[PDB]
Formats: C-alpha cells, structure tokens, sequence
C-alpha cells in the first residue's frame, strides 16, 4: 500500500531535461515476465500506464522468477541534489545499553512512499515488444534505484516518526536505511507492546512491517560485528589457507588484516606487505617466504580470539588509555570501567616530513577526541604514557598552538619522551664546529665540512647531491667528529627549522642520521647566521 | 520583504555540519523548538540541499550560526574614523533586532541549518530562516533604515558620541569619564530594551634591539641574523661592521669588544626601528591580514598589515587568567582581541594566519569562541625569524 503522506517537491537540475533514452530490446521471454510484473505495480498504484504525451524515458532490464530492473542513472544526473542521506554510520561503541530491541525493516516502504507528481513523468519507460509500440509507464512512488529516493524515504519516516518519538521518551528509535533499531529498558511485556504500538502506527500511514519470517533476531550482525544484548562481538576472520598466492590474495589479505589490527592485538603485516613488492600482475603467484608464513600463522592464531567489548552507559566514566606502539604508531582502547572495551584503535604510522613523538601524540589525541564526540558527544578523560612535566616542557615552548583535553599520566612503557633538547644557550667549554656545506645544484657535486675553534677541520667531497644535503651532512660530520657537547653555526634555513621544532623523525635519511646524532650528545647548541 | 539573492552565478552554501557535544545539542535542541514555534525558522524537506554550520556559545547557550559562506555569496549592499580615537568604547549585541523583520521566501532555503545526532543516531534536524538571521551579512543591512531611526534620538540628543554597527555588534564610543560613560550606555540600552575597549591607549609599540654590558660572538649572530631580515622592512639598517668582528672561528662564547663603527651602525639601526616604517596606508579595496606568532609562555605576537612588512598595526597579547594549560584557548581569545580592534579601526575583520593545526583548531574554536561574528582564517607554518624579530618588540617601562 501506498502512504497518505504529502509528496516532497523534486527539481531537475538547473535547466536540464527529463531523459530520452531508448529502452535496450528483451527477448519475449523478459517482456513477458515485466509485462506481469508491471502489471502487479499498476493495480498496488505504483506505476501508471501513460501515452505518447511522454517524450520521456528510461531503459527497464530483467534479472533473477524474473525481477525487473529500471536504469535512473540518467534521471539521477538529472535530478536535483538533496541534503546528503546521513553520511556518517552508527558504531556499536556508541550504543547505549537498552533492555530490550526489535529491528523494523520498513523495507519496500520506498515503493511505500509516492512521487512528487509533478515530477513522475521524468520516471516514464517502456516494456518492449516482440517492433511495434511497446507498454509505457511512469512511476507514482519513489522508484527504486532513483537518486532522491533514499533521501525522501527516511524524510518520510521521520514525519510518521515524530509523533511517536514525541509519546514515548523513554524510548528509542535509531533510522538506519531500510531497517528501524528499537529499544528500551522497560519490562518486556511493555516494550513489546510499544513495537506492536509503533508497527500499528506504521501501518497506519500504508507503511507495513515485517513478517515472523524475515524479523531478524540477535546477535546482530553490525559491520563486521555482532551484537550481543550485553556485550558485542566480532564476526570471526577467515584466513583462507592455500598453497598458491596471487598478488590480489595477499592485498585482499592485506586488507583483511589491517582492519584486524584495529580490534585485535599484535597483528602484524610487514612480511606479507612485502610480498607486494615489484609485484608485475595482480594474477602473478607470489611464493610465501618463510617470515611471511609464520607471520600468517601467529595471526590465524590471533583471530581465533574472543575479542568482545561492553555497550555504552552514559552514567559512568568515559576513559580512553594510549600506548605507542612503535615510531608513528600509536593503539588505544575507550572503555567506563577497566577491561570493558566500548572500542578500540591504532593508527597507521604517518610520514611527515619532520615531527616529534609529543606532537603525534597530540595528534592521536585530537583523532580519539573527534572520534569521541560523533560517538558519545562527550571527550574522554585521557590516560597518556607521558609525564606532566614532559608535556608542560614541551607545549609552553613549541611554535604551534597544541593542547590536550584533560588528561593523566599512566606509566605504561614504552614512554613518550623528548629525545633531546637544543641548548637555549651556547655551551661553554665545548667546541664550536662553523659547519657549511656547498654544491653545484646541477653537476650535483658538493663538499661539506666544518672548522671548529679549537683548530680541527675537515671537508668530505660528495657527488650526486644538492646544496641542502650538504649543508646538513656538513652538520652531521660536526656531530660526528664533536664530543657530547659541541655548539654549532650554521647559515643552513632547514637549520632554523630544527631549531624551532626539534623533530626526532622525518622524511629524510638524512635528518634521521642528524637527530640519532643529537639524540645522542649530552649537549647541543644549535645557532643559526645568515650566509655571506 | 525586499527581495536578496546571491551573487551572480553563486549557488547556495552546502558546508557540512562539524560533531557537537551533547550537551551543546540539547541547548540547541531546545533553543531552535522555542523558535520554531516563535516562527522564526521552520523544519525543512531533504529537498533543500543547502546548510550551514551552527552550534552554541556563551549562564546560557546562545545559537550561534556559522554564515561566513553565506555572507560570502550573498549580493553585495560607512565607517567612522573617529571612533578609533573615542577614549572608550563599548560593545553591544543587537543580533535580537533582527528576529521580528521578515526574509524574503525565495532567500530562505539557503539558511538551512543542521542539528547533529550523537553516533548518527537520527539523521539530523532541518531547519531554516523565516526572519533576518543573526550573524548574516543581509540582516545588518536590511535592517539598517530601522536602526538608524531607532538611533537618531540617542545621537542627535549626543552629538559627541560615535555609534558604529558591525554585523550583530554596535560598538558605542565617547571620551566621559567611566562612570559617566556607562550611565551613558544604558540610557541607550533602555532606549533600544523597548523595541570596555579603549583606543587612545592602543599605543604602537617599537622594536627594541638588546644591550649588554659585553658581547659575545653568538650574541652579535643572533642579532646580525635578525637585523638583517629586519633589513626588509627598514633598508637603512646595516650589519657591515657587525659582520667585520665575526671574522674568524671563535668560540661561540668569546666576547667580543665593539669596534666604534660597530657602535654607531648599532646606534643608527636603534634610531631607524624608534618609528614605524614610513608610507604605510590602508587601503580599502584590499584586504586586512592578521598573523599571529606563538611566542610562548602566554605570549603571542601579530602583525595587521595588506602588503608583507608593511604593518598597519603590530602588538602582543597575553593570555587571560584561567587560560594557562590552553593554546587553543588563548589563541581564540586574542584572535577575537585583534578582529575587534580590526573593526574599530578599519570597519571590517582580517583575515587571520594561525600558528596552529587545522584539525586542532576546528575541534576546540567554538569552545571558546564569544562574538557573533567569525573572522576568515587559514592555517601556517611560523618562519623562525619572524618570531625571534617580533619578541624583540617593546614593553611598558613597569607597566601599565
Ligand atoms: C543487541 C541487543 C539485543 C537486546 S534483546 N531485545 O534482548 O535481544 C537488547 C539490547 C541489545 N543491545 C544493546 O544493549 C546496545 O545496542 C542497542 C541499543 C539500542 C538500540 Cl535502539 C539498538 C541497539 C542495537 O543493538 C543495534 C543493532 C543493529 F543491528 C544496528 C543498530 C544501529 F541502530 F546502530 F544501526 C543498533
């Protein structure tokens, strides 16, 4: 049945037509079968039978009984744009503990809804014949497979939602596509008759619910997930064992894995990444190598845990804990009380140019923060593997505005720290290096070195460089050659930089083999002088 | 109504709605029902493909509505250079004025706002205006004949009182002494009720280069290096005699004695940065900036200006108690500072350079964030120079 439920005024684009185009001929075995079904349509109201007043149409298919199929992407070229069908999913984490839940799968109640008449006869198409003049129609409800229609369905529900939602507080109703997600914490009895209440209701505006036999029942099946009454879990991992790997297996794999990464702990895919390499087609068998077939077996292993978390109890705590689990990497689980998971994370190791631990760590923060607030709309209390007085150190002096919402230290190794920090002053007693470095920026021939005031010297000749690489090596010599505390000038720019970010990883070999340097000295002066 | 539209060729704003607290989406929720009924907005079909970002500010929410997109595509429509004189001004918030005028019906559509459901829950709700929104540049305008005639009185009774409206903001300038200033204010407030800023002491503060009883070789590179970048900005400033004493490979820590020419370079580069450089106007048919250096420890440095080195206005700001383990904070704060002097002065806000990461600042802005209108902005990169060469700037003699 269709809904007493007012249309929704659709447009064309700017100054654009309805669609023109031919219907695709069918066999007398296909048109038989949508000549049925469109006639099923016609007498439900769905569709009308039109003339040739429609110089409009659009081409109808047959697949599997047969089912038919109309192609809209012309009309949905055509069509206006509509407020973006609710972009962002519900995640599980964000769930709060209800009672009690029923699923309402307001399936066909897209075909439930009608069609803004002025727009139906853009919809029109035609049934074939065996030559002659074919069956036209156009559509009187939203049709399947047309742009708006998802749009104006859930726009639709809401309205007939509304004043339900307005009678029954205490209870909850969460739109998602087809289907409604239902709960409470009343007594059984009650939430049940409340569904029953919502289904009447439904039906009440030509909406129908479903039958005994498609209403689904728990756990759920929630991206991956299932959904436990009191606790949700993960749909188990299948790492398909076999003895011949193709390059698409191992990213498929990939794939698989990395996602893994996210709920269980210790997955790896180094080895198996590497099978990636140089890689010529996605058909071509890549022999597993040793590393790489443990690797696949410690995490078949790993898959074959019970990885479960909690739902969400707004009386209680938010919390979420951090661990860095490598250079760039950073792990992280959201739970109220201790062990109880609501969700967990990594982040995949990012490749700056140049940074340090405490800004990534920031960073992950702000990530968990956002993450946070679209879940639960409140910002946790932080638990970091970083002291106050590291944290207060580094942010009252960085360049940058940073800031973390509030926040606890957990000594939970390994530690976040500052691997080194540039002297405020020049260092008396230690050597000063004059550090410079010059090349040719096309022969790409250069010679670095440094001239310290205690008379030692040097300059090492480089071929295949540029002017910055030398400038920087002619640094990394004067902190090779110096003791644990060496002041050093330098006219370099990305000089200034270090000096003003001390970052302790970059893109550059380079800088790493600087910063492992620094790192290692006890103390370090860094003072920049304009050249010439 | 009169009739607006956008800009030629312009197509409504579609800016997608950013995660709100729930706590802020309650108050909006409740807010927006409280108008709806008041008729000033009305929930809206999907049909309506436009939106605006809004959210709540600040012991009360109030809506603050995101329009800077708006503004921008929204068909075009004087200021008073003597309230940047006035000894104090006082800022008020008129944005309610609007509420009772009506816009146009074909203008609506493109007010449409969002309200965000925690965990998409719920898709959001749809709204738009029916009546002149606050924070929108058409509103001020539209209702301008109205304002005016509601001020004449108040003005033409004190002719010795400047009155400037900036979008939502009237920002009410004499030169009576404080108490007779704010008896002032409310005789204006009563008269609108039925329907602390202080410029001559925004004094331009010089750059100051250090003095020491004896120099040493880093001491005379680390000021070589910011005299001459300073060098863009003053050409008369000169490092020659300066350069000559950092002959050599000394320790960086050896004291160096000043050769007399070095002397009196340093003196004639103390005396060209006493004043502002020279030929430095604004220019309407440009736009202002404003950058912003973290200089730390609650200092922040920033610099107005059209043309790079030609600074309109150059100051610091430092953060505000109860603000301490917040950058995020007090930048908002002094970004708010300097647009409001902005408009004091010039009649318009500059487009802002902040020394913070775009996802840091879009998570926490609002926060913190108090005046009806916002400012343009973009995220950079602070050259190291420029930092050292503005924490050179000078300070009160004790204070102030
Ligand atoms: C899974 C379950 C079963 C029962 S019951 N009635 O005993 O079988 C009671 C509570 C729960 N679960 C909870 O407490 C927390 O979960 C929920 C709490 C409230 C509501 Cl209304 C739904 C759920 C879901 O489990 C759920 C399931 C889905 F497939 C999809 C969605 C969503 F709407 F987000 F898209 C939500």
């Amino acid at each position: 049945p269709i809904s007493p439920i007012e249309t929704v005024p659709v447009k064309l684009k700017p100054g654009m037509d309805g669609p023109k185009v031919k219907q695709w001929p069918l066999t007398e075995e296909k048109i038989k079968a949508l000549v049925e079904i469109c006639t099923e349509m016609e007498k439900e109201g769905k569709i009308s039978k039109i003339g040739p007043e429609n110089p409009y149409n659009t081409p109808v298919f047959a697949i599997k009984k047969w089912r038919k199929l109309v192609d809209f992407r012309e009309l949905n070229k055509r069509t206006q744009d509509f407020w973006e069908v609710q972009l962002g999913i519900p995640h599980p984490a964000g769930l709060k503990k209800n009672k009690s839940v029923t699923v309402l799968d307001v399936g066909d109640a897209y075909f439930s809804v009608p069609l803004d008449e002025d727009f139906r006869k853009y919809t029109a198409f035609t049934i074939p014949s065996i030559e002659t003049p074919g069956i036209r129609y156009q559509y009187n409800v939203l049709p399947q497979g047309w742009k708006g229609s998802p749009a104006i369905f859930q726009s639709s529900m809401t309205k007939i939602l509304e004043p339900f939602r307005k009678q029954n507080p205490d209870i909850v109703i969460y739109q998602y596509m087809d289907d409604l997600y239902v709960g409470s914490d009343l007594e059984i009895g009650q939430h049940r008759t409340k569904i029953e209440e919502l289904r009447q209701h439904l039906l009440r505006w030509g909406l129908t619910t479903p039958d005994k036999k498609h209403q689904k029942e728990p756990p759920f099946l929630w991206m991956g997930y299932e959904l436990h009454p009191d606790k949700w879990t993960v749909q188990p991992i299948v790492l398909p064992e076999k003895d011949s790997w193709t390059v698409n297996d191992i990213q498929k794999l990939v794939g698989k894995l990395n996602w893994a990464s996210q709920i269980y702990p210790g997955i790896k895919v180094r080895q198996l990444c590497k099978l990636l390499r140089g890689t010529k087609a996605l058909t071509e068998v890549i022999p597993l190598t040793e590393e790489a077939e443990l690797e696949l077996a410690e995490n078949r292993e790993i898959l074959k845990e019970p990885v479960h978390g909690v739902y969400y109890d707004p009386s209680k705590d938010l919390i979420a804990e951090i661990q860095k689990q490598g250079q760039g990497q950073w792990t992280y689980q959201i739970y109220q009380e201790p062990f109880k998971n609501l969700k967990t994370g990594k982040y995949a190791r990012m490749r700056g140019a140049h940074t340090n631990d405490v800004k990534q760590l920031t960073e992950a923060v702000q990530k968990i923060t956002t993450e946070s607030i679209v879940i639960w709309g409140k910002t946790p209390k932080f638990k970091l593997p970083i002291q106050k007085e590291t944290w207060e150190t580094w942010w009252t002096e960085y360049w940058q505005a940073t800031w973390i919402p509030e926040w606890e230290f957990v000594n939970t190794p390994p530690l976040v720290k500052l691997w080194y920090q540039l002297e405020k002053e020049p260092i008396v007693g230690a050597e000063t290096f004059y550090v410079d470095g010059a090349a040719n920026r096309e022969t790409k021939l250069g010679k670095a070195g440094y001239v310290t005031n205690r008379g030692r010297q040097k300059v090492v000749t480089l071929t295949d460089t540029t002017n910055q690489k030398t400038e920087l090596q002619a640094i990394y010599l004067a902190l090779q050659d110096s003791g644990l505390e060496v002041n050093i000038v330098t006219d370099s720019q990305y000089a200034l930089g270090i000096i003003q970010a001390q970052p302790d990883q970059s893109e550059s070999e380079l800088v790493n083999q600087i910063i492992e340097q620094l790192i290692k000295k006890e103390k370090v002066y860094l003072a920049w002088v304009p050249a010439h | 109504t009169v009739p607006v539209k956008l800009k030629p060729g312009m197509d409504g704003p579609k800016v997608k709605q950013w995660p709100l607290t729930e706590e802020k989406i309650k108050a909006l929720v409740e807010i927006c029902t409280e108008m709806e009924k008041e008729g000033k907005i009305s929930k809206i079909g999907p049909e309506n493909p436009y939106n605006t970002p809004v959210f709540a500010i600040k012991t009360k929410w109030r809506k603050l509505v995101d329009f800077r997109e708006l503004n921008k595509r929204t068909q075009d429509f004087p200021h008073p250079a003597g309230l940047k004189k006035n000894k104090s001004v006082t800022v008020l918030d008129v944005g309610d004025a609007y509420f009772s005028v009506p816009l146009d019906e074909d203008f609506r559509k493109y007010t449409a706002f969002t309200i965000p459901s925690i965990n998409n829950e719920t898709p959001g709700i749809r709204y738009q205006y029916n009546v002149l929104p606050q924070g929108w540049k058409g509103s001020p305008a539209i209702f301008q004949s109205s304002m005016t005639k509601i001020l004449e009185p108040f003005r033409k009774q004190n002719p010795d009182i400047v009155i400037y409206q900036y979008m939502d903001d009237l920002y009410v300038g004499s030169d009576l002494e404080i108490g007779q200033h704010r008896t002032k204010i409310e005789e204006l407030r009563q008269h609108l009720l039925r329907w602390e800023l202080h410029p001559d002491k925004w004094t331009v503060q010089p750059i100051v280069l250090p003095e020491k009883d004896s120099w040493t070789v880093n001491d005379i590179q680390k000021l070589v290096g910011k005299l001459n970048w300073a060098s863009q900005i003053y050409p008369g400033i000169k490092v020659r005699q300066l350069c000559k004493l950092l002959r050599g490979t000394k320790a960086l820590t050896e004291v160096i004695p000043l050769t007399e020419e070095a002397e009196l370079e340093l003196a004639e580069n103390r005396e060209i940065l006493k004043e502002p450089v020279h030929g430095v106007y604004y220019d309407p048919s440009k736009d202002l900036i404003a950058e912003i250096q973290k200089q730390g420890q609650g200092q922040w440095t920033y610099q107005i200006y059209q043309e790079p080195f030609k600074n309109l206005k150059t100051g610091k700001y430092a953060r505000m108690r109860g603000a301490h383990t917040n950058d995020v904070k007090q930048l908002t704060e002094a970004v708010q500072k300097i647009t409001t002097e902005s408009i004091v002065i010039w009649g318009k806000t500059p487009k802002f350079k902040l020394p913070i990461q775009k996802e840091t600042w879009e998570t926490w802005w609002t926060e913190y964030w108090q005046a009806t209108w916002i400012p343009e902005w973009e995220f950079v990169n602070t050259p190291p120079l420029v930092k050292l060469w503005y924490q050179l700037e000078k300070e009160p003699i004790v204070g102030a």
